[PDB]
């Protein structure tokens, strides 16, 4: 197994800004879609373990 | 007030090898442990550099391309001031540089020069140990003044026997002129030294001019003390900097060398 | 409640067993916190506006500026200035902003004819001796001065330039004492029929009308923004705050972070720390020189353990990574608060008991609805 | 031989201990 | 100009030069209250600055 990792999407793009997060609220559900695929990886690490 | 001599007719420079000579530290920033790579104006490993060395006396003028390692292994303060500009006739400003035995003054005033100017250890004229006016005439248009203590005082280590290297780094970048430096003991009778050490940011200043040309004021019918000076130029490159625990750089690579 | 934000986030009503995500927890910023230099060498303000004696508006001073900061605290804020006006900057701004060359100009004139300093006017001191342009963005300070400059007799000693040949340019000066042609016959010697000396001299006396009474002006001009900056206003600076998550600035290293003293020593140049990733882990306070460590405000995961909400409405969460020493500044009511590996955890009881894992928690903990 | 920007590493449910233990 | 223009000045039209900040939008603001472009406080229908 491999370090599991996890990401605040709003804290990596837009990191302590509001004005940056309103033009992401335009992409929608994306942030939430890398999420999953990381929270995925995430319980398989200790699957395999 | 020019006290002309043009004895010494043109002759062809020597070189000599510049080690792993003249690194600086780029930024006032702490990194320690570490392995940065950055880009910025140094002096290329290896190079050859043009080796002057005050009948021995060396007091040529020549030009500046966005900057300088200078250098000097030298006895008992000899060298102490450069001019930088232009055009060097008042048609536009030009910086100078002076130090004695303890003062710097730096002044962007449009000096009007000489052909042959420079400042020897004053005695008569005025009167003993005069101000530092000789190169120049006319300072009227004063845009500038700046002073310091010691700029480049000694070091003991049982009264300075040995040579012992200082050296300068002359940089222009965004309207500040900037210096960086280093002084150590050394026993070596002719060259640059083969070794690592680093120039740290010395002074800084928003002169904001066109910069183009440079000449090294030493002090002396007339006898005086004898010993070398180099110059090599700066270059758009690539280095990876090996700075240690503490934080300093102990060791360098030029990617391109 | 945490468990509507499960179920919220995971778009259902019911919830099946589990930990779930949610938004993330990020403490937010305790106080703005602004260190700067000192204010240090101060520009050479009581040798402009207090010089005792002033120069006669003809020959108008020109005190260049360099190298300083322009604090005008002891300037605008004092009423010994009758007529400061501002032309470009709200005079408030000055200490907030900054000058490329300055050139203070010191002269004295009627208060009649303070009005022609101003730029885009016509009268003998605008016409032939100060005239500023229509564009003007220095700034104007004069002031009655009858109690300084006035004399008895007259204070001939100052003067303007009556008669010229032609209307001059913005920052002319004229120093000529050449005899003036008023007729169409050319003039020789010293004197003569419509022969007139250029300059006259002020009848500034103590009982003169308010007006006719000699006034003291400084011209603050500067021309701006085409060199490096070597003036500028005093950039103010405030207390230093530690141990608390603050939004920061050093020296325009504008960031947040909780601030904490750092062990690393600097050597005498540096002012920031950057790591391995060049970002920038420390900083040296500008004032009272030490080295701080630079931690980002503690941040990580909510996360929300939940049986079935087909068995109950009872939940509990955590907090990734953090220490529960932290968590207050948000149920931070507490009681059922527990410390872990994983983070700080709430709202459920610890069992020396070890179960089979039911829900995961990780870092060896697992979790479970029990009698 | 072996937190920042919003990026996170998660700690594994069978700690090396546990690993030991089980090997 | 042909509507609303006349030769000594249809002055009957008129701006705002000065404000708190920057309106918002689709805000209107009636006020004619005296401004403070000086420190001075400044009661009355009047006052220097
Ligand atoms: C020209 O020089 C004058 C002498 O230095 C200077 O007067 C000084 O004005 C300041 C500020 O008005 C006074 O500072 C004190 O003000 C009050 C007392 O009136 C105190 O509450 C404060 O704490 C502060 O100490 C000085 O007392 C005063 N100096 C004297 C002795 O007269 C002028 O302001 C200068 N003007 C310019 C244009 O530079
Ligand atoms: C070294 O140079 C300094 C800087 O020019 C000299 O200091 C000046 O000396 C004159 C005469 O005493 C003063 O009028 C200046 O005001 C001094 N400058 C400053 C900034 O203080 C100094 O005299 C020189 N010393 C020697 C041994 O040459
Ligand atoms: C030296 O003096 C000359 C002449 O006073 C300066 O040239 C002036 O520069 C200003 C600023 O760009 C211009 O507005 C003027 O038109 C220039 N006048 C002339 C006659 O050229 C020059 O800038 C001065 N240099 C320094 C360093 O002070
Ligand atoms: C970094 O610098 C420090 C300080 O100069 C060095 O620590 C010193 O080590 C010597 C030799 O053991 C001792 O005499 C000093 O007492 C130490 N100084 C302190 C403040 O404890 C350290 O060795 C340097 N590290 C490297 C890698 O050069
Ligand atoms: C900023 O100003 C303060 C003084 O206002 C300087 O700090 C002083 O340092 C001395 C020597 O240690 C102490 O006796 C004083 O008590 C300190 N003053 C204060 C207010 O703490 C400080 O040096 C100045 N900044 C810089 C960079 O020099
Ligand atoms: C959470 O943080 C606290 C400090 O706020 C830690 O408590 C410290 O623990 C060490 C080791 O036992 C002691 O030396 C300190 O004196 C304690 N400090 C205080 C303020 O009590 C605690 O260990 C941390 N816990 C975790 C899990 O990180
Ligand atoms: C160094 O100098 C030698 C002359 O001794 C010359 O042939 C050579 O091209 C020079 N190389 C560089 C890189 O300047
Ligand atoms: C030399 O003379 C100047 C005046 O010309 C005087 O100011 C200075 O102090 C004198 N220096 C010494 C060392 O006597
Ligand atoms: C000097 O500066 C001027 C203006 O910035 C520029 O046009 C000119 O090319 C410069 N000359 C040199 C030799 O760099
Ligand atoms: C879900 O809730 C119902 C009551 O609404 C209960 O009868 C049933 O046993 C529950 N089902 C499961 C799968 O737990
Ligand atoms: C559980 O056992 C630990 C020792 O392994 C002890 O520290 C703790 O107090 C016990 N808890 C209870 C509730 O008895």
């Amino acid at each position: 197994s491999m370090t599991k990792t996890s990401v605040d999407c709003t804290m990596y793009i837009c990191g302590d800004s509001t004005e940056c997060s309103n033009l992401l609220l335009q992409y929608g559900s994306f942030c939430t879609q890398l999420n999953r695929a990381l929270t995925g990886i995430a319980v398989e690490q200790d699957k395999n373990t | 007030q020019c006290v002309n001599l043009r004895t010494r007719t043109q002759l062809p420079p020597a070189y000599t090898n510049s080690f792993t000579r003249g690194v600086y530290y780029p930024d006032k920033v702490f990194r320690s442990s570490v392995l940065h790579s950055t880009q910025d104006l140094f002096l290329p490993f290896f190079s050859n550099v043009t080796w002057f060395h005050a009948k021995r006396f060396d007091n040529p003028v020549l030009p500046f391309n966005d900057g300088v390692y200078f250098a000097s292994t030298e006895k008992s303060n000899i060298i102490r001031g450069w001019i930088f500009g232009t055009t060097l006739d008042s048609k536009t400003q030009s910086l100078l540089i002076v130090n004695n035995a303890t003062n710097v003054v730096i002044k962007v005033c449009e000096f009007q020069f000489c052909n042959d100017p420079f400042l020897d250890v004053y005695y008569h004229k005025n009167n003993k140990s005069w101000m530092e006016s000789g190169v120049y005439s006319s300072a009227n248009n004063c845009t500038f003044e700046y002073v310091s203590q010691p700029f480049l005082m000694d070091l003991e280590g049982k009264q300075g026997n040995f040579k012992n290297l200082r050296e300068f780094v002359f940089k222009n970048i965004d309207g500040y002129f900037k210096i960086y430096s280093k002084h150590t003991p050394i026993n070596l009778v002719r060259d640059l030294p083969q070794g690592f050490s680093a120039l740290e940011p010395l002074v800084d200043l928003p002169i904001g001019i066109n910069i183009t040309r440079f000449q090294t004021l030493l002090a002396l019918g007339w006898t005086a003390g004898a010993a070398a000076y180099y110059v090599g130029y700066l270059q758009p490159r690539t280095f990876l900097l090996k700075y240690n625990e503490n934080g300093t750089i102990t060791d360098a690579v030029d990617c391109a060398l | 409640d945490p468990l509507s934000e499960t179920k919220c986030t995971l778009k259902s009503f019911t919830v099946e067993k589990g930990i779930y995500q949610t938004s993330n927890f990020r403490v937010q910023p305790t106080e703005s916190i602004v260190r700067f230099p000192n204010i240090t060498n101060l520009c050479p303000f009581g040798e402009v506006f207090n010089a005792t004696r002033f120069a006669s508006v003809y020959a108008w001073n020109r005190k260049r500026i360099s190298n300083c900061v322009a604090d005008y605290s002891v300037l605008y804020n004092s009423a010994s200035f009758s007529t400061f006006k501002c032309y470009g900057v709200s005079p408030t701004k000055l200490n907030d902003l900054c000058f490329t060359n300055v050139y203070a100009d010191s002269f004295v004139i009627r208060g009649d004819e303070v009005r022609q300093i101003a730029p885009g006017q016509t009268g003998k001191i605008a016409d032939y001796n100060y005239k500023l342009p229509d564009d003007f963005t220095g700034c104007v300070i004069a002031w009655n001065s009858n109690n300084l400059d006035s004399k008895v007799g007259g204070n001939y000693n100052y003067r303007y330039r009556l008669f010229r040949k032609s209307n001059l340019k913005p920052f002319e000066r004229d120093i000529s004492t050449e005899i003036y042609q008023a007729g169409s016959k050319p003039c020789n010697g010293v004197e003569g029929f419509n022969c007139y000396f250029p300059l006259q001299s002020y009848g500034f006396q103590p009982t003169n009308g308010v007006g006719y009474q000699p006034y003291r002006v400084v011209v603050l001009s500067f021309e701006l923004l085409h060199a490096p900056a070597t003036v500028c206003g005093p950039k103010k600076s405030t207390n230093l705050v530690k141990n608390k998550c603050v939004n920061f600035n050093f020296n325009g290293l504008t960031g947040t972070g909780v601030l904490t003293e750092s062990n690393k020593k600097f050597l005498p140049f540096q002012q920031f720390g950057r790591d391995i990733a060049d970002t920038t882990d420390a900083v040296r306070d500008p004032q009272t020189l030490e080295i701080l460590d630079i931690t980002p405000c503690s941040f990580g995961g909510v996360s929300v353990i939940t049986p079935g909400t087909n068995t109950s409405n009872q939940v509990a969460v955590l907090y990734q990574g953090v220490n529960c020493t932290e968590v207050p500044v948000a149920y931070s009511t507490g009681s059922n608060v527990f410390q872990t590996r994983a983070g700080c955890l709430i709202g459920a009881e610890h069992v020396n008991n070890s179960y089979e894992c039911d829900i995961p928690i990780g870092a060896g903990i697992c979790a479970s609805y029990q009698t | 031989t072996l937190k920042f920007n919003g990026l996170t590493v998660l700690p594994p449910l069978l700690t090396d201990e546990m690993i030991a233990q089980y090997t």
